């Protein structure tokens, strides 16, 4: 048997419905997400890291001079310095009193770092979304599945068949481009590959952690060497990578909106609440029982004992009850002023029980169904207190849920004083113009 | 930190995240005297009491104008028919109604 | 210099341009495209092949009656039938009358074949589109070279940077689902993941070619023995692989519009002539030459000699040009009136050269540039005379090419004749309007 439903994307709270088969007692379901990942499918366009600039041994020939050549090195610099003239340890090395070069060639390369840490770009598309659901309906506990989010996979949850999607908005915390670091990622725009900008991001782009081909602007120029000593002075820009380390924006993981947490192995966006999702689920036809050996129940009043609006069970009411035979009997309000933290009750012959249930309105005005049978439950509810709460609402909140009854009696008097005043001034035109315009003559 | 019913996620140092929600318990009875309404509902809900109030009584100004204007109206268009004719009898109960002097 | 365009994406025209940057002789660019390559990215769904249905040794009890659980297996049946006598060779097997088990497990998984054909069902995406081109510039030779069709992507050319901006139309010729089978495709709706129909396509849905689930469905139902012969007897659909065949439709490439051909290795779609490209191709400055080098080209009159607007170039005309020294020439037509058969023509002094040219209107004017000059031509062409031929349309057609410059003419006279009728008929409204009213007064 198929049965529809909306239910909002709030991973905690179970969604509790009724799926009621005419001539057979009604099952209660229960669908509660414990994950929603919204997985987008991305490419690594590059890694980047702390880079080296590795200098090999200068090579210094004496009476007479060297050139330069090009070798295909990431940021490769050469530069033939004239009259060096150096003075190693043991004595003065090179004869010749200029005519005295020195090559000092140097070049970039990863770090010994890049392999532990270091930043990935990515480039990310719409990609899919799937969750974790857990589905109880019937005698039947709970069992759990991970189903696709999209309107036409379906999963088999036990013996039920469940098609979930897709999610009533599109959004993704991702922007198009993206930079994971750690365990963090960053709604980073960054270069793309092959136009780097000398020390902002982009320094050490390699495709991939073990590439051997490397692209590097560090404006790696080399200076001479002075005073006679051998060595290879050089000035470059400072790392982007560590530029952008300290200059980093606030991670994804503490600027995303609808509080989700990424996590990284597939790149998740788990746990947000945007919207809603259509459920249809199949329930197994053996798990309808016959409404005669069900109890049915006749005769009912509800009241309300007591009843705070908090975002807890902050509500207690009893239900005056007649049935046609002992047994177990589900119990549900299908509006959204209140939600019933029971499932099932156990029913004698001739009883009264009790039923636990959270709501957000002042006056509590609602339908409870046990057992295909209606009660509508009215109470008055009164203010909760402590504030700062740590566990979620458990209920949805509407545009007419704080009107007090007196609230509402004031605007009645009020747009009916509006109203009656302009009829009473309404009926005046109709008089006069009826005395005067007619019956004058 | 305005902690609103959506939630509120705050890290201190390394310690895990903590969630709170902000209950909708303010000030003010929901019930009783209209002073007391209208500050439940301001902490209840700021702007849209403001809006709420502002419309109100500019719902109230323009039709007990408009009333007014309408009964002025017709008051005008009662008195005028006897007030031309100073020498008919001007009916009692327009005389008590469209209240009016009596004329010579 | 950076030359911008745009461009039919057809498949066997040239495209002709004269890159002018000034001060320099005019150079002559070719662009032509031999394949366009729309690669769709997909996801595979799901495999499918016919069934075969292995039926386990049934276990005959004899005196007594065992049970069977279900097992977990695609689409599984076991049932015990109970009154059994099974007859064999040298003797019955059992020794009961009656009150005997025969135990009839049956069981459904993957054909062999499915190794080696199977149809299997994708889900397209827009993907990306990459086309392999071959330019002609200068008096360079030809240069071939594979090209992302995306602005941001360089594909240097050879020595030019070539950028081919993102396809005027976003057409594809596959919908989202598509079903690959041995060597084509079908836009085919499938039935996905356990939808499966229970016998047209999703008869057996395996996730992979080797994958351990497997959601057969295929309404196996298990009958008595009969008349005790040992033997499983199963009645069920036949194969919806079987059907899919008979009632297969006609394959996506025989029904692909705009003569688009599909391969199979990419799942691409291959020389899919829809819509038009545009393209930015910065030449190298090296190939120009200054204009002061540059010969004078005076006093040119073209005459064309025979033209029928057939496709193939089937319309011959010479040029008499008179010289300043021997050198090169470009000659193309700016507008798309005309299509030149020949790149450049190599020229000596004080001569008069011909040129093989396409068109389709029936009194040409083109206005042809040989080496920075100008020359307009025109005359009739006639009907060639064949009907059907297999050469594709070198030139492009406009609406205003087949009139016949009488027919042009009869137009021009007929609205001439209305529209000065009626202005006669407003002279003399205005002249009778003052003469016959003000000016007797
Ligand atoms: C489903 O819910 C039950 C009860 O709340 C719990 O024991 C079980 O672990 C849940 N499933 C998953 C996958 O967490
Ligand atoms: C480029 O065009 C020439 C024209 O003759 C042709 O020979 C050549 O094969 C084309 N390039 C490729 C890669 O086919």
């Amino acid at each position: 048997y198929e049965h529809t439903a909306v239910m909002p994307n709030k991973v905690g709270i179970p969604y509790k419905a009724l799926v009621e088969r005419p001539g057979y007692a009604p099952v209660h379901l229960q669908i509660q997400l414990v994950n929603t990942r919204i997985i987008p499918s991305t490419n690594l366009e590059y890694i980047t890291c702390k880079y080296k600039t590795k200098v090999p041994s200068p090579v210094v020939k004496c009476c007479g001079a060297t050139q330069c050549t090009s070798k295909p090195h990431p940021d490769y610099q050469c530069q033939v310095f004239s009259g060096v003239y150096p003075f190693m340890w043991g004595g003065a090395y090179c004869f010749c009193d200029t005519e005295n070069t020195q090559m000092s060639e140097a070049y970039v390369e990863r770090s010994e770092e890049c392999s532990i840490d270091h930043a990935k770009a990515y480039k990310v598309h719409t990609g899919t979304v799937q969750a974790m659901v857990n589905i109880t309906y019937g005698s039947v506990s709970w069992r759990s599945a991970d189903v696709y989010v999209n309107g036409e996979t379906p999963a088999k949850i036990g013996d039920a068949k469940l098609i979930i999607g897709p999610l009533s908005s599109a959004w993704s915390p991702f922007d198009n481009k993206v930079v994971v670091y750690g365990h963090e990622v960053y709604n980073y725009d960054f270069p793309e590959y092959g136009t780097g900008k000398a020390g902002s991001f982009g320094d050490l782009q390699s495709r991939t952690s073990t590439s051997n081909d490397l692209y590097a602007n560090t404006n790696l120029k080399l200076q001479r060497p002075q005073a006679g000593i051998v060595h290879t002075p050089f000035t470059q820009v400072p790392s982007g990578f560590e530029r952008w380390k300290k200059d980093k924006g606030a991670p994804l993981n503490d600027v995303a909106p609808f509080g989700c947490s990424i996590a990284l192995e597939p790149l998740r966006a788990e746990n947000c609440a945007v919207g809603s999702i259509p459920i249809s689920i199949d329930i197994p036809d053996a798990a309808f029982t016959r409404i005669s050996e069900t109890p049915t129940v006749s005769d009912l009043e509800c009241k309300i004992t007591e009843c705070t609006y908090a975002f807890d069970f902050g509500g207690i009411a009893t239900v005056a009850y007649k049935s046609s035979k002992a047994g177990n009997c589900p119990i549900h309000s299908p509006s959204g002023v209140a939600v019933i933290k029971e499932n099932d009750v156990t029913l004698a012959e001739s009883g009264s029980f009790t039923f636990h249930f959270s709501t957000a309105n002042i006056h509590p005005a609602f339908k409870l169904q046990v057992c295909t049978s209606a009660v509508t439950c009215k109470g008055d509810c009164k203010p909760p207190k402590d504030h700062i709460v740590d566990y979620p609402a458990q209920h949805t909140e509407s545009f007419t849920s704080a009107i007090s009854a007196t609230a509402w009696s004031w605007i009645k008097v009020l747009v009916g004083g509006t109203s009656a005043f302009i009829v009473l001034g309404l009926i005046a035109t109709a008089v006069v113009a009826l005395v005067l315009f007619f019956h004058r003559h | 930190f305005t902690v609103t019913g959506e939630g509120l996620e705050y890290t201190w140092g390394n310690h895990p995240p903590k969630r709170v929600w902000a209950q909708e318990s303010g000030e003010g009875n929901p019930h009783g005297w209209p002073h007391e309404v209208v500050v439940y509902y301001y902490n209840r809900y700021p702007l849209t009491t403001i809006i709420g109030l502002c419309t109100c009584v500019a719902i109230i100004m323009v039709s007990c104008v408009t009333s007014v204007w309408l009964l002025c109206r017709t008051r005008n268009l009662c008195i005028t028919p006897y007030k031309l004719a100073p020498n008919a009898q001007v009916p009692i109960l327009l005389a008590l109604l469209c209240c009016i002097k009596p004329t010579r």
